[PDB]
RNA sequence: CCGGGCACUCUAACGGGACUGCCCGCGAAAGCGGGAGGAAGGAGGGGACGACGUCUGGUCAGCAUGGCCCUUACGGCCUGGGCGACACACGUGCUACAAUGCCCACUACAAAGCGAUGCCACCCGGCAACGGGGAGCUAAUCGCAAAAAGGUGGGCCCAGUUCGGAUUGGGGUCUGCAACCCGACCCCAUGAAGCCGGAAUCGCUAGUAAUCGCGGAUCAGCCAUGCCGCGGUGAAUACG
């Protein structure tokens, strides 16, 4: 019962990086609950394009926070070896909950 | 109408609650 | 349809300056900038010079004009 | 339509008569997108043309329409500075368009409070030959032709 | 945006209802976002540069 | 046994299951006519059957979510004809001519800036 | 007054961010004011080095701060005498035990910001504008490249009436995403006001 | 029936007909009828001498209505007008008293428009 | 809800698919007009993208900047006032003038978003705004949240009306150091113009217009009927 959520801005890293944790267990743990998607929380920013006036232009910006699950049922004691300090991502965050 | 504080629509439109539009 | 709640606001600048004039009979005039303050009984029979934003307007406070606020008697703008 | 020649969109047949000419009239009766509300008015009126008449509504409908189709009208034009009302025929597509519109317009001009009644009552007076829908029509025609002196301006 | 007014940072308002965001990058005090501490202008600029992680050009 | 089809419209999905029987239809539990109370529309959703003269040979268990009751009515219209095809592929030949097999792509067009709502533009005064 | 930023227009594609790191609505702004302040000092300092880019990565109180330079020499300093000062001067501003690489730019003539700075300098040096531009494009267009372009703002040669000189070679298809055009702006302070140099270098394709 | 001060509502549901009384609105109408048990839906013509009387009683005693209100309201306006009170000044000058703009539309309080001359260029638009 | 299953729906990564490829007619080609097969057919819808340049266009009050100018002040602090004034005129809007409508009941179907010192279920006091107490959320897991138009039932019967809710008395709740000038929000009483708008003039060609409601940024609160998005229902017409 290892719940590890994966939240980031890059759906490629937070994705590859996410499939890093998946194999570092498929060699020492339950078939795992596989990598679960989980809706993305988009944040939009809308601003008048130029300074002073011209209120009818505006440009649209969004901050896409992607998410993941993974989740390794069966608290395998041999998995924490491959899943201890064998990471590589740079813009990813990880939450661990048992 | 959407402008009568004391109607169902009045409340909704003005996005409030009260006697004329209770919170469930 | 006015309001405020439970605690009737008044600035102690002149409060502890209006009652302080009572523990000595009375006085004459009081220069104030706080029109935010609610007129209460211990003022009845006084003369509070409120500020427009330009000058101080004498304001003989009376019985009825209690619940009101000092500013209500110091007209801000000037018109035709 | 500066480029091609615009294709007349095809409507969905009636759910109670499998008629397109009905859906058409129903759309004209329609207000702010509320079709359900519209539809009712129609059928409810069809039921009223049912009671007050042994004839089926669908038939009363068709006839009501048919009588209000104008076959001539006057469109304007600029010549020498003055304006002339040139009488010209009226294509099938337009005849229909003006009919259904005129009915509904004449209908809602009626005195009876209930909608479905007015549509029913106008529809009846229509097939009968009377009614303001037909008056509007006969008028467009009186207008046209009554300028035959300008007909030599074939559109 | 006179320096004397970029004192906002005070946090010594005497009455907290006097506090007011104010862009950290241009001193802007009129269209300052919370999530960035940047005004609508500054936000547009750095966003284009790519100095705001994740922040991409939204389209749909 | 039973046959499946999906069906989506104006952003609303429908789960369709067709089983031989009278002609009863369970939409989200409630009987069809219960769910689609007085909506002159509804009636259409079962059109795929009238097409191949079925109806009186099938029962239908339908689920539906997202959108509005009229969008769903069209979604139901798809599943019914999509399942009805899996059941018997020879049925496509009669459904296509009336295209019940097509997915209506018309969807709420996005709102643009500067415009009051996509296309509807603001009103300019004495230019 | 049109045309979007070539970088901002190509972030998700041919061009990555200059700051990679996730944060929450509570720290994002902070990890920005700072993350920005990092670029503030490094820019004023590592000027002569000719710093093209200043990537910055983060983690649990960690920092990358890879500084890209043409002449890494001035960076590091005598044996290591400087890359130490400016790391202790760095971590002083932000107590985060910050790393600090020093990458080297292979051919600074394909580094739009540099090319811009170059032209910018020459302008403060009372040089002839049109020349620098023509040269710049050449230097860049010669160091390989499938296209290049430079634009100096206005008030050319202190001329009362501002103008806009540019000239370019090869391709600079600003409309195609699948391109990769390093863009670089460089200001140019003077005795008669500012000038703005802009540089484009069409490198790759797909 | 004649409830409050010579008020003669009729041929209409009592609840709504009651409304024709000065100080009586949709709310109080609903009240009085209930706290007197009288189907609101009964036309006034169809009330009862009994019901009517009960109604007349409650209303005229449970509240300050008609002419008495008017005099009272006018009294208050008059009141806060005798003070150097700002609101009072607005009443005197005949302008809105609840902090509304007067640069444009403040008609309902000002009445009809008393148009005048002005400039032409500098698009007053 | 349990068990436990991923098949569906969905979530979100990655791919498949459309090419005038196939069929007939025209053509010299390019490419037309039709047909089949297909979810989709000839840029399938909608975005981001706006050339050399033109208005000596806009912005020195976002910022940057050359040159003038002030320096016990044209710099700085504060309390208070003013940006909210009102004989008038215009732009953009909101709410309407009603029966295809307005109320009150009861019931059904959305999407996007937002939520630490914040969404706030539930319970209790109060007509209510709101107040107490208090579960859950660190958020596909809890909350905002009722979608509304719709449907079923009942009332109103054509009246300035059960239309419309301006204005004005009252009595209150909140935020906030503080609501006189100058805040929303309840509740009672008021219940104004308005019967569809002259000359003129605006938008929109399809999930568009029209109509209904929902969210967010900014933000203590709010004067948002603004703005940027969201999804329900869903037309008319285009000869030319
Ligand atoms: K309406
Ligand atoms: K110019
Ligand atoms: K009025
Ligand atoms: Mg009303
Ligand atoms: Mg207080
Ligand atoms: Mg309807
Ligand atoms: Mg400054
Ligand atoms: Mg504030
Ligand atoms: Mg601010
Ligand atoms: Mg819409
Ligand atoms: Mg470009
Ligand atoms: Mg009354
Ligand atoms: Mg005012
Ligand atoms: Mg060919
Ligand atoms: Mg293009
Ligand atoms: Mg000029
Ligand atoms: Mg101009
Ligand atoms: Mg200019
Ligand atoms: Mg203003
Ligand atoms: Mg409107
Ligand atoms: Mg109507
Ligand atoms: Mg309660
Ligand atoms: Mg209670
Ligand atoms: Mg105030
Ligand atoms: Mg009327
Ligand atoms: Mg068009
Ligand atoms: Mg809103
Ligand atoms: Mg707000
Ligand atoms: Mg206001
Ligand atoms: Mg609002
Ligand atoms: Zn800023």
């Amino acid at each position: 019962k290892i719940r590890i959520k994966l939240r980031g801005f890059d759906h490629k890293t937070l994705d590859a990086s996410a499939q890093k944790i998946v194999e570092a267990a498929r060699r020492s743990g339950a078939q795992v609950s596989g990598p679960i998607p989980l809706p993305t929380r988009v944040r939009r920013f809308t601003v008048i394009r130029g300074p002073f006036k011209h209120k009818d232009s505006r440009e649209h910006f969004e901050l896409r926070t992607h998410n993941r699950l993974v989740d390794i049922i069966n608290p395998n004691r041999k998995t924490i070896e491959q899943l201890m300090t064998l990471d590589l991502p740079t813009g990813v965050e990880i939450e661990i909950k048992t | 109408g959407k402008g009568d504080r004391r109607t169902r629509r009045g409340k909704i439109w003005r996005g409030t609650y009260g006697k004329y539009r209770p919170r469930k | 349809p006015r309001s405020l709640k439970k605690g009737v606001f008044v600035d102690d600048h002149l409060l502890e300056k209006v009652l302080e004039l009572n523990a000595k009979g009375e006085k004459r005039l009081i220069k104030t900038w706080s029109r935010r303050s609610t007129i209460v009984p211990e003022m009845v029979g006084h003369t509070i010079a409120v500020y427009n934003g330009k000058q101080h307007v004498p304001v003989y406070i009376t019985e009825n004009m209690v619940g009101h606020k000092l500013g209500e008697f110091a007209p801000t703008r000037t018109y035709r | 339509a500066r480029r091609r020649r615009a294709e007349v969109r095809q409507l969905q047949p009636d759910l109670v008569y499998g008629d397109v000419l009905v859906t058409a009239f129903i759309n004209k009766i329609m207000r702010d997108g509320k079709k359900n509300l519209a539809a009712r008015i129609f059928y409810d009126a069809c039921k009223i043309i049912q009671e007050k008449t042994g004839q089926e509504p669908l038939k009363v409908f068709k006839q009501a329409v048919e009588n209000v189709k104008p076959r001539m009208e006057v469109r304007s034009r600029r010549v020498g500075g003055a304006n002339y009302q040139v009488p010209m025929e009226v294509s099938p597509r337009r005849q229909q368009s003006l009919a259904l519109r005129w009915l509904v317009q004449a209908a809602n001009q009626r005195p009876e409070r209930r909608a479905a009644v007015r549509i029913a009552h106008e529809l009846m007076d229509a097939a009968e030959g009377k009614g303001g829908a037909v008056k509007k029509k006969e008028d467009v025609e009186r207008m046209a032709e009554a300028n035959r002196a300008y007909a030599h301006y074939r559109w | 945006a006179r320096k004397a007014l970029i004192e906002k940072a005070k946090r010594t308002p005497k009455f907290k209802v006097r506090a007011y965001t104010r862009c950290v990058r241009c001193g802007r005090a009129r269209s300052v976002y919370r999530f960035f501490g940047l005004c609508r202008i500054c936000l547009r600029e750095l966003a284009h540069k790519g100095q705001l992680p994740g922040v991409r050009k939204a389209s749909w | 046994e039973q046959y499946y089809g999906t069906g989506r419209r104006k952003e609303a999905v429908a789960r369709v299951f067709l089983r031989p029987g009278n002609g009863k239809v369970t939409v989200n539990g409630q009987d069809f006519n219960e769910y689609f109370q007085g909506l002159v529309r509804a009636v259409a959703a079962l059109e795929p059957l009238r097409a191949v003269d079925a109806l009186g040979r099938f029962d239908a268990y339908i689920t539906v979510r997202g959108g509005g009751k009229s969008g769903q009515i069209d979604a139901i219209k798809l599943g019914i004809a999509r399942a009805l095809v899996q059941y018997n592929p020879d049925y496509r030949a009669k459904l296509k001519p009336l295209g019940f097999l097509t997915r209506d792509a018309r969807v709420v067009e996005r709102k643009k800036y500067g415009k009051h709502k996509a296309r509807r533009a603001p009103q300019y005064s004495k230019r | 007054g049109n045309k979007i930023h070539p970088i901002g227009f190509r972030l998700g594609i041919t061009r990555d961010w200059e700051s990679r790191w996730y944060a929450g609505k509570k720290q994002y702004r902070h990890l920005l004011l700072e993350d920005q302040r990092i670029r503030g000092l490094l820019e004023k300092e590592l000027y002569s080095a000719g710093l093209a880019r200043v990537d910055i990565e983060r983690a649990a109180d960690n920092v990358a701060v890879t500084v890209h330079v043409a002449k890494p020499g001035v960076v590091i300093g005598r044996g290591g005498e400087r890359i130490r000062v400016l790391r202790e001067e760095l971590a002083k501003l932000t107590g985060k035990n910050v790393a600090l690489n020093v990458q080297e730019v292979q051919n600074p003539n394909l580094s739009a910001p540099l090319v811009a700075q170059r032209v910018a300098e020459q302008i403060e040096r009372r040089f002839a504008v049109r020349r620098a531009i023509k040269q710049a494009v050449q230097r860049v267009m010669e160091s390989g490249a499938k296209g290049a372009k430079v634009i100096v703002s206005g008030r050319i040669g202190g001329a009362e009436q501002a103008r806009t000189e540019w000239a370019a070679q090869g391709r600079v298809p600003l409309h195609t995403l699948r391109a990769n055009i390093d863009y670089g702006f460089a200001l140019a302070r003077t005795t008669y006001g500012v000038l703005g140099v802009k540089a484009y270098i069409f490198l790759g394709e797909v | 029936a004649r409830i409050a001060g010579v008020e003669i509502p009729r041929n209409k549901r009592v609840d709504v007909a009651l409304t024709y009384i000065y100080g009586i609105g949709k709310a109080r109408a609903k009240e009085a009828l209930e706290k007197t048990g009288i189907n609101p839906a009964t036309r006034v013509k169809d009330l009862t001498e009994a019901e009517v009387v009960r109604l007349r009683e409650y209303v005229e005693n449970t509240w300050k209505l008609e002419g008495e209100l008017r005099a009272e309201v006018a009294a208050n306006i008059k009141r806060l007008m005798d003070i150097g009170c700002y609101r009072g000044l607005r009443h005197r000058r005949g302008l809105p008293v609840r902090g509304q703009r007067t640069r444009t539309n403040a008609r309902t309080r000002k009445g009809p428009r008393k148009t005048v001359a002005g400039k032409k260029k500098a698009p007053r638009k």
